[PDB]
């Protein structure tokens, strides 16, 4: 059934999972009309498929152009995802086909399953988690790749870079959470945490900076700090 | 107007026939039922005094056979059987006739209840739902699964009803997902109605007959059937006009029978609210929901 609290350590065993957030599918601006009406104008989106042991992220860009001539845009945005972790799937060798699916919102349920009907084996889950892959639009690099996209187009990362190397994908998985938890509640102050100190760079070929471990225990101090400070601000407290 | 005699009545019962039911007294002089009208299906049902577990019941047409009922004291229960000798047959029910041995079925010549509820039901197709060839008439209980909730044991005492699963491969096209979850006309007109069923009367007598198994039996499988045949058709944006207005009188009589207590077992909060208030055909059963609005405004 569900995700939650009491299976967690489940993401991090040997069987392929890809959690699906489509938080990013369907973005939009919105704006007075000379006649001070409001409309909306979308902008380009993606769907956020992890593989969380392996850091594997399958950012398939929504370009703007599939919206265009459609109605009830954001029904048709949870379609669209299923629709594309479904195409997904089917590329995949078999033996790289996820076991399970999960997904970070209820709604998406009932469009995966129809879509995935060909794959009777393959579970579609929910979660309680509250995960914040919302945020991975903070990631420069990430929503740079999906703003300047042309066309529809997947783009493959590992958003653990290279920590596997050092920590274990729970502790990875872990730390990612963090990170866009904190650039979720606050960016501006997440963002500065992250490249305060110019001589730690991010690699042409990863997603965030070189911190060695000492490093990162103090980064991720600052970030718990960063969320508690901001639950402070909010609920002054 | 034919008969169900009875060879007696030995142990305490309450006998229903179609929508009337009445009690029977362990050894009362008691030989059945008389006047039942012909043209329609029939279903004569039980429900012991000293076990109301296992209401069972019989569907039958009188004018496929001579059919009596007789006590069974091994297999503890009321049973059908037909009487091939029908000379025989017709001297027994005339002497329980001419000793007033036999309860009149009591039909108000104003009321057309049943035929209401029965008026696409068909022995021919009840037959294929409930499969035992060797009788012309139907056994069915409250504990009879259906060929769906086995999936979901003993095939041979099974309800086949046509299965309809909203999540299948059969109910959704490829590259029509989205298209055919949220509006199934496909699945009604093209799969069920053209494929499956071949007109839509044969639709009707099945959801009909699935109502009554659910209301006569407590038949918690039936009661699934009848809906998701409802929710079938009211989730699709294409309908004929003839069919809808068809479904809303059969749901009407349906709405209107049901007793009134066991609304809450027999009515699927969540399929009549969707029915009746978002689906396509929210606006199209006028007399259905006028009469739940009415009777059961508390499941809405
Ligand atoms: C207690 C069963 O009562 C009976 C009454 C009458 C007959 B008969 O043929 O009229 C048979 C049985
Ligand atoms: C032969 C008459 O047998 C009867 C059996 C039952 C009832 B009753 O009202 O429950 C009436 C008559």
């Amino acid at each position: 059934g569900a995700m939650n609290s009491s299976n967690y350590a489940e993401l991090f065993n040997n069987d392929i999972k890809l959690f699906v957030d489509d938080t990013n599918v369907y973005r939009v601006t919105v704006h007075k009309t000379f006649e001070g009406n409001v409309a909306t104008k979308a902008i380009n989106g993606c769907i956020f498929t992890l593989n969380p042991k392996t850091g594997h992220l399958f950012l398939k860009i929504i370009h703007t152009s599939v919206w265009a001539g459609q109605k009830r845009l954001s029904q048709l945005a949870k379609w669209k995802t299923a629709e594309e972790v479904s195409a997904l799937v089917r590329s995949l060798p078999k033996e790289e086909q996820p076991k399970q699916i999960i997904v970070t919102r209820k709604a998406m349920l009932d469009p995966l399953e129809v879509h995935m009907l060909d794959f009777p084996n393959i579970a579609i889950r929910p979660t309680e988690l509250r995960l914040p892959f919302s945020a991975a639009m903070s990631i420069d690099k990430l929503s740079d790749v999906v703003m300047k996209a042309t066309e529809p187009q997947m783009v493959l990362f590992n958003i653990y870079d290279d920590w596997l190397d050092r920590i274990s994908s729970y502790t990875a998985f872990s730390r990612l959470t963090l990170l866009l938890r904190a650039l979720k509640t606050n960016e501006e102050s997440a963002k500065m945490i992250l490249l305060s100190d110019p001589t730690i760079t991010i690699k042409s070929y990863h997603l965030w900076p070189s911190f060695t471990d000492e490093q990162w225990i103090t980064i991720e101090s600052q970030m718990r700090d960063l969320i508690l400070t901001e639950y402070g601000r909010k609920y002054n407290v | 107007m034919n008969t169900v005699p009875f060879t007696s009545a030995p142990i305490e019962v309450t006998i229903g026939i179609d929508q009337y039911s009445f009690n029977v007294k362990e050894n009362q002089p008691f030989h059945g039922i008389k006047d039942i009208p012909i043209g329609h299906v029939h279903v004569i049902h039980f429900q012991h005094a000293d076990n109301s577990s296992m209401r069972y019941g019989y569907w039958f047409d009188c004018r496929m056979g001579n059919f009596y009922i007789q006590y069974d004291p091994k297999d503890g229960l009321y049973k059908m059987m037909e009487e091939r000798d029908g000379a025989k047959f017709e001297n027994i029910v005339h002497n329980f006739k001419e000793r007033q041995m036999m309860v009149s079925y009591p039909k108000i010549d104003e009321d057309d209840t049943w035929y209401n509820l029965t008026e696409f039901v068909q022995m021919d197709k009840i037959r294929k739902i409930v499969r035992k060839d060797e009788n012309q008439f139907s056994y069915v209980d409250s504990s009879m699964t259906t060929v769906q909730e086995n999936e979901l044991s003993d095939p041979a005492h099974s309800l086949n009803y046509t299965v309809i699963n909203f999540k299948s491969r059969e109910a959704i096209r490829p590259g029509h997902e989205m298209e055919d979850f949220l509006d199934k006309s496909y699945y009604l007109n093209t799969v069920m109605l053209q494929g499956i069923f071949k007109n839509s009367s044969n639709y009707f007598g099945e959801l009909q007959f699935a109502f009554l198994n659910a209301m006569f039996f407590g038949n918690y499988g039936s009661s699934l059937q009848w809906h998701a045949m409802i929710e079938l058709i009211c989730s699709s944006a294409t309908v004929p006009k003839h069919m809808l207005d068809k479904l809303d009188e059969i749901l009407y009589y349906q709405i209107k029978t049901l007793p009134e207590q066991y609304s809450d077992i027999l009515l699927n909060e969540r399929v009549w609210n969707i029915c009746l208030y978002s689906s396509f055909q929210k606006n199209s059963l006028h007399n259905t929901e006028k009469i739940m609005e009415n009777k059961y405004p508390e499941l809405l």
